[PDB]
C-alpha cells in the first residue's frame, strides 16, 4: 500500500509503544528522587501523552537525568510522528491535485 | 519529604455514634491519600484509596473526604470491631510517608 | 473545489466542534473530582483552545481519567488540523511553483 | 520572486506585527482584572513570543475574555506562520529533488 | 546526497549547537537576577531541550531580557528544525509516490 | 475542599454608615467568589458575582472587591432593608463551598 500511509500508520503504532515504555521507564527513573511526582504508572502515562503532544501543563515533569532523557525521547517521538502524518497528508494532497490537473 | 500529622492521637466515642479522624499534609498532595486500619496485633488493612474511593470488602460504614492538605476518614456509627489504629499515607511525592496514627476508643 | 482547500476548510469547522464538545464534556468529567478546577464551561472552553493549539499554560488542566481522555482528543484534533492547513499550504506552493516553471 | 518565499517572507513580517499589537492589546485587556499579571508592555511582549511559538511557561497568561481572545489570535498566527515556513521549505526540497532527478 | 536529507541532517547538528550555547548563555544571562532559577548549566540544558521541543513545563524559565532572547532563539531553532525534518519527510513521500505511479 | 472564613459573625453599624464584611479563602481562588443575601425566612438572593461584578436589580449601594484569598462585600450607606445574613461562596474548585455567614445589625 501507499508508503506515506504505511508510514503514518507505522508512526502511530510506534508512538503508542514509546508512550507506554515511556510511562514505565519514567516511573523507574523518578522514584528515589525526593519531591518527585512522576511516580505512579497511571499519571506517568498521562504525563507522556501531554508530553508527546508537546502540551505539558507542568502538573507533572521529570526531575532526574534519566527521567528527562525519557522525556526528550517521548518529546521527539511525539513531534516527529505528528509531523509525519502532516507530511503524509501533504503527499496525499499534492497527488490528488495533479489528478485534478489532468496529469 | 511530606509530613502527615494525625491529631488527636486518641479519639473517644460512644456506640453507633459518628466518628471522624483528621490527617493533615505539610503541603498539597491532591487526593493521593490512603487509609489503613490496624487492629491489635494485626497487619494493616487498606480501608480507603485516593481519599474517597472505597475498597471491596470494607463496611459501607467507612468513608473519606478531603483534598489538598486536609483529609478526613469517617465511620458512620462506630462499634467494637472498629477499635484500632488508623493511619494515613500519601503517595503524591516520593518517598511515601505514613501518619503518626490515631487510636479509636469506644 | 480544490481538495486540500476543502480539507483545511473542513478541518477548521470540525475543530470548532471538538473545541465545544470538549469544553462541555471536560466540565462533565471534572466536576466531582476534589480540587478540580476545569469545572465551568466558560474557562473550560479557553482550556480547550490553549490545549488544541498545544500551548496550555497549566492554569487549568484535567485530573480525571475521562477529563484527560477528552484532553488527548482535543490535543490530537488541535495538532492534526493545523498540520493539515500546513500540508494544504504546501500543495498550494508546490503547485504554483510548477506553473512558474512553465509546466 | 518565488511565491513560497514571499509567503514565508510576508509571514514573518506579519507575525512581528501580531506579536506587537498582541502585547499592546493584552495589557489593555488585562489591566482592571484583579490578580492579573499580564499588565506591563515589556513582559506582555515576551508573553506573546512564548505564546506564538506555542511554548508558554505559564509564568504569564491572560485571565480576561478579551485577553484570551488576543491569546487565541497570537497562538494561531504563531502556529500558522511557522507551518508556512515549513510548507515553503518543502516546496524548496520537492523542487530541487526533481532537478537532481533530471526533470 | 539528497539535499532534503543533508538539510535534516544539518538541521540536527546545528540544533545541538544551539541547545548547548543556549544552556551556556542562559546561565550567563540569568545569574544576577534575584529569584532566578535558570542558573546552573545542567538544568539550563534540560531547560533548552524542553524549550526547543516547545514543551516547556514552566519548571524553569528566563526572567531576564537576554535570557529571554536566548529563549526566543532556542524556541525558533527548535521549531524550524523539526519542521524541516517534516518538510524533508514530505519530499521523500512525494517522490516515492511518483515512482509507484510509474513516472 | 476550600474553607470560606467569615468573621466577625455579626456587624453593628449606624444608619447611612458604610459597612464591609470580610470573607477569607483557605487558598487562592482568584475572583471566583460570589455574594448572597438572605433575609429572615427568605431564599438566598445573588448580590454580587465574581467578587466585583454587579447583578441587575441590586442596589448600586452594593459593591465588592478582592482577589486571591481576601474578599470584601461592601454596602455604601446601610439601611433597615439591609438587615440580613451575608454569605460568600467559591466556585474556583470543586466542590463549591459556602461561608459561615455574617449577620448585619443596624
Ligand atoms: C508554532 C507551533 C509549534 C508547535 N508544534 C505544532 C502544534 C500545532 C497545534 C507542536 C507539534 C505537536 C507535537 C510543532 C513542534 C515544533 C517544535
Ligand atoms: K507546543
Ligand atoms: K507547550
Ligand atoms: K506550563
Ligand atoms: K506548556
Amino acid at each position: 500500500s501507499a508508503l506515506h500511509w504505511r508510514a503514518a500508520g507505522a508512526a502511530t503504532v510506534l508512538l503508542v509503544i514509546v508512550l507506554l515504555a515511556g510511562s514505565y521507564l519514567a516511573v523507574l527513573a523518578e522514584r528515589g528522587a525526593p519531591g518527585a511526582q512522576l511516580i505512579t504508572y497511571p499519571r506517568a502515562l498521562w504525563w507522556s501523552v501531554e508530553t508527546a503532544t508537546t502540551v505539558g501543563y507542568g502538573d507533572l515533569y521529570p526531575v532526574t537525568l534519566w527521567g528527562r532523557c525519557v522525556a526528550v525521547v517521548v518529546m521527539v517521538a511525539g513531534i516527529t510522528s505528528f509531523g509525519l502524518v502532516t507530511a503524509a497528508l501533504a503527499t496525499w494532497f499534492v497527488g490528488r491535485e495533479q489528478e485534478r490537473r489532468g496529469h | 519529604d511530606i509530613l502527615l500529622t494525625q491529631s488527636p492521637a486518641i479519639l473517644s466515642v460512644s456506640p453507633g455514634e459518628r466518628v471522624s479522624f483528621s490527617c493533615r499534609a505539610s503541603q498539597s498532595i491532591g487526593t493521593d491519600i490512603h487509609w489503613y486500619q490496624q487492629r491489635t496485633n494485626g497487619s494493616p488493612r487498606l480501608l480507603i484509596k485516593y481519599a474517597s474511593e472505597s475498597i471491596s470488602g470494607i463496611p459501607s460504614r467507612f468513608s473519606g473526604s478531603g483534598s489538598g492538605t486536609d483529609f478526613t476518614l469517617s465511620i458512620n456509627s462506630v462499634e467494637s470491631e472498629d477499635i484500632a489504629n488508623y493511619y494515613c499515607q500519601q503517595s503524591n511525592r516520593w518517598p511515601f510517608t505514613f501518619g503518626s496514627g490515631t487510636k479509636l476508643e469506644i
